[PDB]
RNA sequence: GUCUCCGUAGUGUAGCGGUUAUCACGUUCGCCUAACACGCGAAAGGUCCUCGGUUCGAAACCGGGCGGAAACACCA
RNA sequence: AUUCAUAAUAACUUUUCGAAUCGCAUGGCCUUGUGCUGGCGAUGGUUCAUUCAAAUUUCUGCCCUAUCAACUUUCGAUGGUAGGAUAGUGGCCUACCAUGGUUUCAACGGGUAACGGGGAAUAAGGGUUCGAUUCCGGAGAGGGAGCCUGAGAAACGGCUACCACAUCCAAGGAAGGCAGCAGGCGCGCAAAUUACCCAAUCCUAAUUCAGGGAGGUAGUGACAAUAAAUAACGAUACAGGGCCC
RNA sequence: UAUCUGGUUGAUCCUGCCAGUAGUCAUAUGCUUGUCUCAAAGAUUAAGCCAUGCAUGUCUAAGUAUAAGCAAUUUAUACAGUGAAACUGCGAAUGGCUCAUUAAAUCAGUUAUCGUUUAUUUGAUAGUUCCUUUACUACAUGGUAUAACUGUGGUAAUUCUAGA
């Protein structure tokens, strides 16, 4: 939080992926860590971009305290960020919402149950209902 | 949504307990027609055609051959108001301990009384069980009950009111002496074998206007037995207390480990929970829980739930233990305990070293009275004498007693269902009491 | 076992891929293609661990699906395409053309070539036969089939494939005084000149290739690749040019660089 | 099916575990250098045996041998780097003449004592394990660090330590707050 | 879990509702040596498994509990 | 090194292939018309080569036993001829003919608390023991046999039959092979949760999107390994080691 | 880190064995147990038997739709957007588990296929198929169902199936 001094290293350029990769070295003297939103904010103006155009992960704090090493990415456009950044990091900051597809267990059971019927099942449902009405 | 209650059933031999129970289960969606028709065929080959309804609960070979309910048996049926399961009591002085095990895990009670000429007089006699079974119900914690006058077609003339009114008058005089208010108790005339006045109103007996009850909570007035089962009050379930479920049975189920089964007297049992059985001292984890072939997440108090243990064995586990959460205060072995007991007539005198088969909850064991502390008044715990020399019938007393065999017990203040007990000696109920203090091991 | 195998555990993969042994238990098995699986390089490992352009497996898939790389003129879309020796990957973006040439140490390299050099690819022919309808053809090391070749072209020579048109434009005969490139074996990646050879008409022809520093070594004829005459390489040689310095000379080179 | 990790034992138990002469020797060494477990002496002897075995295998080969020369100087360079061998003893024969005390002297515990910041080797151990001492710009809490004649000038109090300035500390605050409130 | 056959000194194990004792081994005790040893000369050793009654009176008459010795059972 | 690749003759086919498939952008010539030409692709297709492979095969090498010294050939054993079958060579099989083939240089038969190897423990050297177990090559889906589909199976999380097991039965009948991931009984000295995710490493499909108990993560875990708390530092009461008076 | 010791005898020197000693990716068990990293784990006896729940299905710009499914075409009169199910084309013979059988057998190093098959890929590769081949025939193009679906259903049950 004090004297963050975000220094970037190993900067590279990828017109292939429309992104620039760099191992971001951040020092946090007398402070524990720097929050992910913190480095992303000042990552915008050093690369002359916006907040919602950068991506950083890692940040394993060096033993003893006062240093942290992480790897960061910057994307040129919002649409480029959507089409390249993975969904887990998208929902992470503010970029999208993770919809709960129930869980793996019920989906597998539903798939097997749907596999046990040959067709839509509307005729099967009405046939079993008529036969088992009594 | 529908609540859940638990009933037990009681009565004299050949009063029509299992016939009334089984046929009531059949009417309320228990079993389909081909199952009971099979039972009619097999019992006709045996020779006991009348017992086809009794066979539904009496499943054992020795029970069906003899035509005798030896051990208790469970069976469910959904009434109009809520869920309920029955305890089929033996109704014998031979198997009186099995009745005490069944009635101890029951909230309400259905006192079946014979109406036929001669059988009622034999039932309510010195040797009969109608006096005993009603007394044993109030002893173990069955506060509310229902009386059912059975075999109305058997008596001569058939469906005679004078006979019904005579039985209700005779029971009302005795049942007041036990503790039950006969105003609050419902008296229903029925026929178990015929299937009369149980589900629907009877055509054979229009004279019967209707039973009625006068409680503090709410009044009820029904025509049939089924409506009287709906009018039973929801009991007070102590969910907040530490678990104190004395086990009922321990099965080794196919493809799902060891499965301990028992009613949650107190607390909430659930899957993935370590438990400790009290006398044997065996710690183990439960795999899963069930109640009448249906799985459960939360086993609430007063339920026929059944956990399943794991990482151990069926012999380490046993009928009688208390799965007090190995995390919460578990049930410990009792070396000696302060358990007052009042007596209900011991032909012999009660002094010391006398080990009757203390049947606290579901467990029966001989207990020797180390000594007698104080002769106490019949009520309010009033101290009358210091250090008595002997005790007689019709007298209360605090007594410290050492079990002859490892037993688990607990105080009445902590656990009301656990604290109840009776005493038996010379094939008769000599005393009845409650435990206030207990020394752990 | 009851058919082919489509898997590669991350312990039987070729060691020149420079793959680790902790990131997963499997390896990117190359699909069937021009080169063998043990003598080529999948596009996934080349872009993820060599160029470091892509981090994860899906990033390589996204780059490949976006029609960016061009291997031997063809764009290609398979993540496990077996790109081996004499394979040129052209990237329209970043303005770099990459050529797969072995290094002195025994792995692949990231040698950068000009756009003119990427227009032609050298190829060592393996078989010359008279095919159906009487048409002659040659079989290069990459498996390319070129019809109606030069009659002077025989077995164990090298041709200059035009790549863009797929036509032979120049052929280099195999004789003494020819700069070659060893492909495969414990002596792979060495560049030297041929002095003589013992024919040994029982298989496994041997050729005595001599380095520019008077170092001589023996390599089977199946592992050689003529890349030009003496002193003039038809291809831009990688850095070092296969000097093959010893462990002592390498250590002094490091101490003279730090 | 992942590749298994490699593990190795770094100590060798003595063949004769029951001998007064050897028993007193390690007790003297452990007490002088401030060591709790004699496995630490077992460990440091195990490393000595390995390098002696490697150096012995080198001495059975002729001079101007590419294998003997390359590994010989590499082992010699490592030893003189870590400071167990002096500059004038780089001849591959004194390597066989190394003792346990020479290796033990290079431990960070002894160097902290030698530079004069602990006043006792046992106080060096508590200083090591309480994170009051750092190497360069990194806090090290391992007693065995084996400084290599280049970080010896970088041994100093950590910036995040009460002894070397910084925030006063835990028990001091409780005492300071107690006396401040008592006087207030 | 239900049903059946037995329970008796220390090992053996008799024996028999008005009352439990015997028998060998053993268990000790005086005997000698130095400790012995054999040789010897004498006597210490059971709520009749537990409780409850029947009982003038029971361990044995009866029933309950336990122990052991045998069975059949025991899908939340 | 070929009766090799290949070409041409005379025929054989009941006849193989030689595009009736699909998506975008829709452009030019004029004899001004649903006239005539025209791109970037996907799918499929006969043959060759290549690649991922598959199946045979040359040489050498495996534990203990002679209280196993002869083995094989009835009814296949050795070799030859010719033919069937195979995707191919071949007693693989068949018909005929010859009587061969192996063996103290350890055949054959028996036991194996015997899958083999890369390797592991142990030590100066030599060597001994172990190796089911993360990788490679093999066998099996309870014990055998048979077969369809497909390039590839003699497949069992594919079927057919028998035997030993075993489930649902309103007694006619139907449905199964956990030595897959968890979990249950039994066995024993002896060995874990009936959890989460395709986020990584990969594989498969028409394919960037989907699926994968392959796999990864967490939980139980003192199988084995690495480092390392449980204590240190001043002042006072005694007891010292050089030395000053 | 190329090391020994105790025990036959009144005592000595030997042979000789027993015991001691240290290690084990050799297990099992006992007592105790505070921390970080890494991590084996139903093989040994039973390749003994399994309740239950999962473990392989799959599409693009581009095989087939009028879902009597969902939004809007308004660039589209035949759809041409998204798209369940089904047909079709592939995969399901990979992976995973176990070590029962097996002692020139498997397997390891090393050769051959001039003695064979080879999906999928990669690079190439069909001016010649109207057969009295002039009416014998659509080639700005042929024929036939069938699934899904609509409705009738049967059996107690099955990933059971019929008729229209």
């Amino acid at each position: 939080s004090d004297a963050v001094t975000i220094r970037t290293r190993k900067v590279i350029s990828n017109p292939l992926l429309a992104r620039k990769q760099f191992v971001v070295d951040v020092l946090h003297p007398n402070r524990a860590n720097v929050s992910k939103d913190e480095l992303r904010e000042k990552l915008a103006e050093v690369y002359k971009a916006e907040k919602d155009a950068v991506s950083v992960f890692g940040f394993r704090t060096q033993f003893g305290g006062g240093k942290s090493v992480g790897f960061g990415l910057v994307y040129n456009s919002v649409a480029e960020a959507k089409k390249f950044e993975p969904t887990y990091r998208l929902v992470r900051y503010g970029l999208a919402e993770k919809v709960e597809k129930a869980s793996r267990q019920q989906r597998k059971q539903k798939k097997n149950r749907d596999k046990k019927i040959f067709g839509t099942g509307k005729r099967l449902a009405k046939k079993v209902a008529r036969r088992n009405a009594d | 949504e529908k609540t859940h209650i638990n009933i037990v059933v009681i009565g004299h031999v050949d009063s029509g307990k299992s016939t009334t129970t089984g046929h009531l289960i059949y009417k309320c969606g228990g079993i389909d027609k081909r199952t009971i028709e099979k039972f009619e065929k097999e019992a006709a080959e045996m020779g006991k055609g009348s017992f086809k309804y009794a066979w539904v609960l009496d499943k054992l070979k020795a029970e069906r051959e003899r035509g005798i309910t030896i051990d208790i048996s469970l069976w469910k049926f959904e009434t109009s108001k809520y869920y309920v399961t029955i305890i089929d009591a033996p109704g014998h002085r031979d198997f009186i301990k099995n009745m005490i095990t069944g009635t101890s895990q029951a909230d309400c009670a259905v006192l079946i009384v014979a109406a036929g000429v001669g059988e009622f007089e034999a039932g309510i006699s010195k040797n009969g069980q109608t006096r005993e079974h009603a007394l044993l119900a109030y002893t173990l914690g069955v506060k509310q009950l229902i009386v059912g006058v059975n075999k109305m077609d058997s008596t001569e003339p058939p469906y005679s009111q004078k006979r019904y009114e005579e039985i209700v008058k005779e029971v009302s005089t005795y049942i007041k002496k036990i503790g039950y208010n006969p105003d609050t108790v419902a008296f229903v005339p029925i026929s178990g074998w015929n299937g009369d006045n149980m589900l629907e109103p009877s055509a054979n007996m229009p004279w019967f206007k209707g039973w009625k009850v006068t409680r503090k909570d709410g009044n009820a007035s029904g025509t049939t037995l089924l409506e009287a089962l709906d009018c039973i009050l929801p009991p007070t379930r102590p969910t907040d207390k530490p678990l104190r479920l004395p086990l009922q049975d321990v099965y080794k189920i196919g493809g799902i480990g060891t499965v301990p089964v028992g009613r949650v007297e107190t607390g909430v049992l659930k899957p993935g929970m370590v438990v400790t059985f009290a006398p044997v001292n065996v710690t183990t984890e439960v795999k899963s829980v069930e109640m009448h072939h249906e799985a459960l997440s939360e086993a609430l108090p007063g339920d026929n739930v059944g956990f399943n243990v794991k990482n151990v064995s069926v012999k380490d586990v046993r009928r009688g233990n208390v799965a007090g959460d190995s995390k919460n205060d578990p049930p410990m072995e009792a070396a000696g305990f302060t358990a007052q007991v009042i007596i209900l007539n011991h032909p012999g005198q009660i002094s010391a070293g006398y080990a009757p088969v203390l049947d606290c909850h579901t467990a029966h064991i001989a207990c020797k009275f180390a000594e007698l502390k104080e002769k106490i008044d019949r009520r309010s715990g009033k101290k009358l004498e210091d250090g008595p020399k002997f005790l007689k019938s019709g007298d209360a007393a605090i007594v410290d007693m050492v079990p002859g065999k490892p037993m688990c017990v607990e105080s009445f203040s902590d656990y009301p269902p656990l604290g109840r007990f009776a005493v038996r000696d010379m094939r008769q109920t000599v005393a009845v009491g409650v435990i206030k203090a207990v020394d752990k091991k | 076992a009851r058919g082919p195998k489509k898997h590669l555990k991350r312990l039987a993969a070729p060691h020149h891929w420079l793959l680790d042994k902790l990131s997963g238990c499997y390896a990117p098995r190359p699909s069937a293609g021009p080169h063998k699986l043990r003598e080529s390089l999948p596009l996934i490992v080349f872009l993820r661990n060599r160029l470091k352009y892509a981090l994860n497996g899906r990033e390589v898939k996204a780059i490949l699906m976006q029609r960016h790389v061009k291997v031997d003129g063809k764009v290609r879309t398979d993540t496990t395409y077996p790109a081996g020796f004499m394979d040129v990957i052209t990237l329209d973006a970043t303005n770099e053309n990459f050529r797969l040439v072995y290094d002195v140490k025994g792995r692949f390299a990231v040698h950068r070539i000009t756009d003119e050099e990427a227009s032609y690819k050298l190829g060592k022919v393996k078989k010359v036969q008279l095919g159906k309808k009487g048409v002659p053809y040659v079989v290069t090391h990459d498996g390319r089939t070129i019809r109606y070749p030069d009659p002077n072209i025989k077995v164990n020579d090298t041709v200059k494939i035009d790549l863009a048109s797929g036509k032979i434009t120049d052929f280099i005969k195999f004789d003494a005084g020819k700069l070659v490139y060893v492909t495969g074996g414990r002596n792979l990646g060495r560049i030297g000149t041929i002095v003589h050879k013992e024919r040994h008409d029982g298989g496994f022809d041997l050729v005595h290739i001599k380095d520019s520093l008077d170092n001589t070594f023996v390599t089977r004829l199946n592992n050689v690749f003529v890349i030009g005459e003496q002193g003039k390489p038809y291809i831009s040689l990688p850095k070092g040019k296969g000097i093959k310095l010893s462990i002592a000379e390498e250590r002094d080179r490091r101490r003279a660089q730090q | 099916p992942r590749a298994p990790r490699t593990y190795s034992k770094t100590y060798s138990t003595p063949k004769r575990p029951y001998e007064s002469s050897r028993l007193d020797a390690e007790l003297k060494l452990a007490g002088e250098f401030g060591l709790k477990n004699k496995k630490e002496i077992y460990r440091i002897s195990f490393q000595l045996s390995k390098i002696r075995r490697a150096a012995r295998d080198l001495l059975t080969r002729d001079e101007k041998d590419p294998k003997r020369l390359f590994e010989g100087n590499a082992l010699i360079r490592r030893l003189v780097r870590v400071g167990v061998l002096s500059e004038d003893k780089k001849k591959l024969d004194y390597v066989l003449a190394l003792k346990v005390e020479d290796f033990l002297e290079r431990r960070l515990q002894t160097q902290v004592y030698k530079l004069g910041l602990a006043k006792s080797v046992h106080h060096a151990r508590v200083l090591i394990t309480q994170r009051h001492i750092a190497v360069g710009k990194q806090i090290v809490n391992i007693p065995s660090f084996m400084v290599r004649l280049d970080s010896e000038k970088h041994i100093d109090f950590a910036p995040t330590s009460p002894f070397g300035g910084a925030r006063p500390g835990r028990v001091a605050r409780r005492n300071a707050a107690r006396k401040a409130e008592a006087s207030g």
